[PDB]
């Protein structure tokens, strides 16, 4: 590919916008637990937000 | 007759400027105004309602213009 | 006492300047022309009672004494040309003259507008480069050593040749651009 | 109330216009000057009409 | 906040790999697409700041400053790339790698919610700019300039560590969270008295205060242009987002201890101001202005009212932006003209009307002309200091008068009057000049149309 | 359209048009040429646009948030607790602010509406208004720029204990 | 407004004004007529003359260019030179 | 006196005489133009309208409108139960305990 390295700065961006979601998976302790939003699950719904 | 030469610098480089300027702008300002336009007449805003009971909205259900819940 | 010509003010040129002043000075103070005429003929006149005056210091003290005469008689606001320093129009303009310069940053597509217009001002620009040496060789053999004594500029002596340090004063711009 | 309202804010819309409409400009204008003060005439019966009302 | 600082560092693979004629336009497009992406960090709540992990987070104050560095970091790119067209390829590449590693120490300065990382990248952007002055500035006193500027940081903010170990030995954590709900008021000893001032006086050196502000006429100076931009558009309001997170731990004896300050300041941005009427240098009366505008936002800090703290944040902002914009017209006219004096060149509004049209707007807009937000922070200031004391706006508003007694001087004897006969390398303005003004200054304008954005987390 | 009863306005009285003269007056023909040429077609455009939205409805509702144990019943440097109740003091804050606006908004529209007897027709506003605002400022002022809810717990002891004192000087 | 000046029309009007003086005979000057060589005036008179050019053609010749003008050719270059006549 | 061996400083480099229609970005005229159409269209046509069309349309922004929909309940409630509009305390007084003195 002659223009390759445009892909550095955007694919950089989209797999790190990724590692934010992985972050999220390991600060769901109080996920559905808060007492502000302490709400019983909908049916067909395993979690309240991902 | 007997007209002159007015000596003034080169407008050229500046009008250019001006008028890339205003093209660049308008390139994507008219399509984002016809966007717009076409959101409010046709598909046009929400209807401010009590929440039924046993159901539970989306966050994006809690706001009015459809770009803002977009 | 600040001159291109001459290092000072002779004493017959400075009872011209008070002349002059003070007849300005007199016309501003009587705007009426008959007025006027009455009093200028009456101050031309006192300046010709001493006129032969061949004592210099008896002329040097009459001159500074006039000068406070005219001093303590000025206008307040004396009558200015529009056009000369401290006038109501002076370098009004100055916005407006733009230097020739600037025509050679022209972008070519206004310069095809002006074809023979540019064409003079080419062979304008070849004159001056053509005679610009002959004129700093006729600068270096005209002045004597140790550098020009007084401002004044010599002319083009030989024949076919343009009188040195000319393209800031032919090339001026106009008044009214 | 909606003639009044109406026309007020007219005549300040029709005043900022040719601002805009000088900016927005790319050749000669044809006689600039005419245009502002037609703009300006035409704005002070627009705002006269509001005056009347108040006056009546 | 990872979204942010991975592609940030992932510029300078982009801008190492691309070719010797085409790394300007790959690093000015990439960094364009990431002003862009700054944009996401406008989902701010009215009662909770938006927190991304243990490590990062962003309230309404620290958005506005990210977005405004992410949007300065192309200008830089477009307005450096001049003065470094003969310059070799690999130190081209390593000043645009510079410039990067500065953008992402400043990115994530602005966002750690603790408070040592906060103050090791607060460090961290030491070296790059320092690095950037002392090599590409031009003439002899780049290199005082750069230890001027070097040593008075460090050793204001040597104590600022100190201190913050023992914040971190005494109430058990750093975290502005936990800091914000687990702070114990200060009392009155001569422990706490210097614990203030430890606190404190390195973001009195960086503002900077008036006495302690003599490494700004010189660091702004001899730095390269884009030196110039990170020197007045974000390290002074770095020290000033310092002051505002820091300035939570110290009540209440800010309400005695803060007296001094602000007298150093208030009639600081008096003197400072008046040195402006009379400086012969064009960049020495743009960084005097500096100090002038970063003293009212000192005392805006120190009275701590809301009205004065969403003042702060607005003037910071503007003053970030106009100060960049009048930095980017002095280096244009040190360009054309190679000299800085600003009597050496006059009447360029004769041959460079565009640029006389910009100078003029970016004129108004430092002697804060409503309704621009130089001119809403400028207010709330004002009436916050009002409520503080009376007098005070006094000092006010004689600065009120100076402050235009120079902006309006700086536009005469650079654009009107009687042209420079001999100067007549005045080249038309080019594409990119003007491209840079506007970009400096449409943001700005468009900004007074919706100011809400930077009124800092209590508006 | 807007609720009546958190904006009131009084019913209007519009006097009849009785002239004393033959000339007739230019506003009525010129208000029947502004129902001629621009209320037709601005309501003609308006139904189309309103019957292109009857075509597509959707809702939006307004966000409801239950009350959890304020700053009183939590328990010191417990953040857990302390959070929620800083957040509702926050969110009750920027309520009492808007409410204060429209006690303001009222205030300002009965000046306007009365015109030149609104310094005798204005008195509940005025009266509503300077209720609000003493409420306001004893619940919210002198706080800071760091303001929280503990401090207001504070400020709120400081004023009952001196309430108290007072009341025990005069007994 | 401002109409237009020429050489032999501004060379009429120093003429014209200059037959006007009492201490000038009509008939004897020329373009080349030295004042106090070929017509027998003084210095104050050249004075004079030299204010009676600035009150006809509107504007003021300095002093230190109006003690040079000695002909009424030289008063017409110097005019000439001031406004810029025949482009 | 003789000195060191020294570059004299070249003459001062002129855009528009190798390139009239240069935009001054680079001496390459296709690298000019591609910088410049870079700049305009990433610049004004991406960042500056579509930033500006997305804080016009901000969601809510800081809950700030929202308040005044809860005033506009609360208010209902309050005139229409002879309620206080505003009470003096913020926290209810009952469930404070004052220390003794």
């Amino acid at each position: 590919r002659d223009h390759w390295i445009h892909v550095l700065v955007p694919v950089g961006f989209v797999f790190g916008y990724y590692l934010d979601r992985k972050n999220d998976e390991k600060l769901a302790a109080f996920r559905n637990k808060s007492l502000l939003y302490k709400r019983e699950l909908k049916p067909q719904e395993e979690v309240t937000w991902k | 007759g007997k007209r002159l030469f007015i000596i003034k610098p080169s407008g050229f480089y500046d009008k250019r400027f001006l008028k890339l300027l205003r093209f660049y702008i308008l390139l994507t300002g008219i399509p984002v105004v016809i966007g717009i336009t076409l959101i409010n007449v046709f598909i046009g805003e929400a209807e401010l309602a009590e929440i039924p009971e046993g159901y539970v909205p989306e966050h994006w259900e809690y706001f009015k213009h459809p770009i803002s819940r977009w | 006492a600040f001159l291109p010509s001459a290092a000072y003010l002779t004493h017959q040129q400075k009872v011209l300047q008070l002349y002059k002043r003070a007849l300005r000075h007199l016309e501003s103070r009587c705007v009426h022309r008959d007025k006027y005429r009455y009093f200028a003929c009456l101050l031309r006149a006192r300046f010709d009672e001493h006129k032969n005056e061949k004592d210099m210091v008896k002329a040097t003290q009459l001159l500074r004494e006039a000068e406070k005469e005219f001093w303590h008689g000025q206008h307040p606001q004396p009558y200015i040309f529009p056009e000369s320093p401290g006038g109501t129009s002076y370098e009004r303009y100055e916005c407006y003259k733009v230097p020739e310069w600037c025509l050679d940053d022209w972008h070519p597509s206004e310069k095809a507008m002006y074809p023979d217009y540019f064409a003079k001002r080419e062979q304008w620009k070849k004159l001056r480069r053509e005679s610009w040496e002959r004129e700093v060789k006729q600068l270096q053999e005209e002045t004597p050593v140790g550098g020009p004594r007084t401002e004044a500029l010599p002319p083009a002596r030989k024949q076919g040749d343009l009188p040195p340090l000319w393209w800031h004063i032919v090339t001026r711009p106009r008044e009214r651009p | 109330m909606n003639l009044f309202s109406s026309l007020t804010l007219v005549t300040l819309i029709l005043l900022t216009m040719p601002i805009a409409a000088i900016n927005f400009n790319t050749h000669k204008f044809t006689n600039y000057p005419l245009y502002v003060k037609t703009t300006i005439s035409c704005a002070f019966i627009t705002s006269m009409i509001p005056t009347m009302m108040f006056i009546h | 906040m990872l979204k942010y600082i991975i592609p940030t560092m992932m510029l300078m693979p982009l801008t190492w790999l691309s070719k010797n004629s085409m790394i300007w336009i790959n690093t000015t497009l990439h960094s364009l697409l990431i002003s862009l992406t700054s944009l996401l960090l406008l989902n701010q709540f009215g009662d909770n700041s938006l927190n991304f992990s243990l490590t990062f987070f962003s309230d309404s104050l620290s958005t506005p400053l990210l977005i405004l560095t992410m949007w300065l970091l192309p200008l830089m790119l477009m307005a450096s790339q001049h003065h470094l067209s003969k310059e070799n390829l690999a130190r081209k590449k390593l000043f645009i790698s510079m410039l990067i590693l500065l953008q992402l120490f400043l990115i994530m300065t602005f966002t750690a919610t603790e408070l040592i990382f906060f103050y090791i990248m607060f460090e961290a952007t030491l070296v790059p700019t320092l690095i950037i002055i002392t090599r590409w500035g031009n003439q002899t006193e780049r290199l005082n300039a750069g230890l001027y500027f070097l040593f008075y940081t460090l050793a204001g903010s040597l104590p600022l560590l100190v201190a913050l170990i023992y914040i971190q030995n005494t109430m058990g954590s750093l975290n502005f969270l936990i800091l914000q709900y687990w702070v114990q008021p200060m009392p009155n000893s001569w422990s706490n008295t210097f614990m203030w001032l430890a606190c404190m006086m390195a973001f009195m050196v960086k503002m900077p205060l008036y006495g302690l502000h003599l490494w700004l006429p010189k660091a702004h100076v001899e730095a390269p242009i884009a030196g110039s931009m990170v020197l007045a558009a974000i390290l002074l309001k770095l020290g000033g987002y310092g002051m505002m997170r820091i300035t939570l731990l110290l009540n209440p004896i800010t309400d005695f201890m803060a007296y001094p300050f602000i007298m150093l300041s208030l009639w600081g941005m008096i003197m400072t101001s008046s040195i402006c009427l009379r400086q012969t240098d064009l960049k020495s009366l743009i960084a005097y202005s500096s100090v002038s505008h970063m003293a009212l936002v000192i005392v805006a800090i120190l009275i701590q009212t809301p009205w004065s703290y969403m003042g702060a944040t607005a003037l910071m902002i503007a003053h970030g932006l106009t100060s960049s914009m009048l930095f980017c017209l002095a280096n244009s006219n040190y360009e054309r003209v190679h000299s800085r004096t600003m009597i050496l060149a006059r009447g360029l509004q004769t041959l460079l009307p565009l640029m006389a049209a910009w100078w003029l707007l970016a004129s108004l807009t430092n002697l804060a002309l409503p309704p621009s937000i130089n001119l809403i922070g400028e207010l709330f200031v004002v009436m916050s200091t009002f409520s503080w004391s009376n007098i005070t706006i006094i000092l006010m508003g004689l600065n009120m008068v100076i402050t235009a007694l120079y902006s309006l001087y700086m536009l005469i004897t650079t654009q009107r009057g009687k042209h420079t006969h001999h100067i007549n390398n005045i080249l038309p303005s080019f594409t990119r000049e003007n491209a840079l003004m506007s970009l400096h200054m449409l943001p700005l304008l468009l900004l007074s149309l919706n100011p809400k954005i930077i009124l800092g987390p209590l508006y | 359209s807007w609720d009546k009863d958190v904006y009131p306005e009084p019913p209007r009285r519009t006097p009849a048009p009785s002239p004393q003269t033959s000339l007739p007056n230019p506003i009525t023909y010129l208000t029947k040429a502004f129902d001629l040429l621009v209320d037709r077609p601005v309501t003609l455009v308006r139904e189309f646009i309103e019957r292109q939205h009857a075509k597509n409805k959707y809702y939006y509702y307004h966000r409801e948030f239950r009350r959890v144990p304020d700053i009183t019943e939590c328990h010191e440097k417990d953040v857990l607790c302390m959070f929620e109740a800083e957040m509702q003091w926050k969110r009750d804050y920027k309520v009492d602010q808007e409410i204060v606006n429209i006690i303001q908004e009222r205030l300002k529209a009965c000046q306007q509406r009365e015109g030149e007897s609104h310094r005798q027709n204005c008195a509940k506003e005025l009266q509503q208004f300077t209720q609000v605002v003493k409420a306001y400022q004893d619940r919210y002022h002198d706080l800071g720029a760091h303001y929280s809810a503990r401090k207001c717990l504070a400020k709120q002891k400081q004023r009952m204990l001196a309430e108290r004192k007072a009341t025990k000087e005069a007994a | 407004d401002a109409p237009p000046l020429t050489l032999e029309g501004i060379k009429d009007r120093v003429l014209y004004v200059l037959k006007l003086y009492d201490k000038i005979d009509p008939e004897k000057l020329s373009v080349n007529s030295h004042f106090m060589k070929d017509l027998g005036l003084d210095s104050l008179d050249q004075v004079e003359i030299i204010m009676a050019m600035e009150d006809e053609f509107g504007f003021e010749i300095p002093d230190i260019d109006a003690e040079k003008l000695m002909c009424p050719q030289e008063i017409v270059d110097y005019i000439a030179d001031k406004k810029d006549v025949y482009e | 006196t003789l000195r060191w061996q020294e570059d004299p400083e070249p003459e001062d480099e002129n855009l528009y005489e190798k390139n009239p229609d240069s935009h001054g970005y680079d001496k390459d005229p296709a690298v000019d133009v591609w910088n410049m159409r870079v700049v305009f269209f990433f610049g004004f046509s991406i960042v500056l309208v579509l930033g500006s069309t997305f804080v016009a349309y901000l969601p809510d922004y800081r809950m700030q409108e929202w308040a005044r929909r809860e005033a506009e309940r609360l208010v209902k409630y309050r005139e229409a139960h002879g309620l206080p509009l505003m009470e003096s305390n913020c926290f209810d007084p009952s469930k404070i305990q004052l220390p003794e003195d």
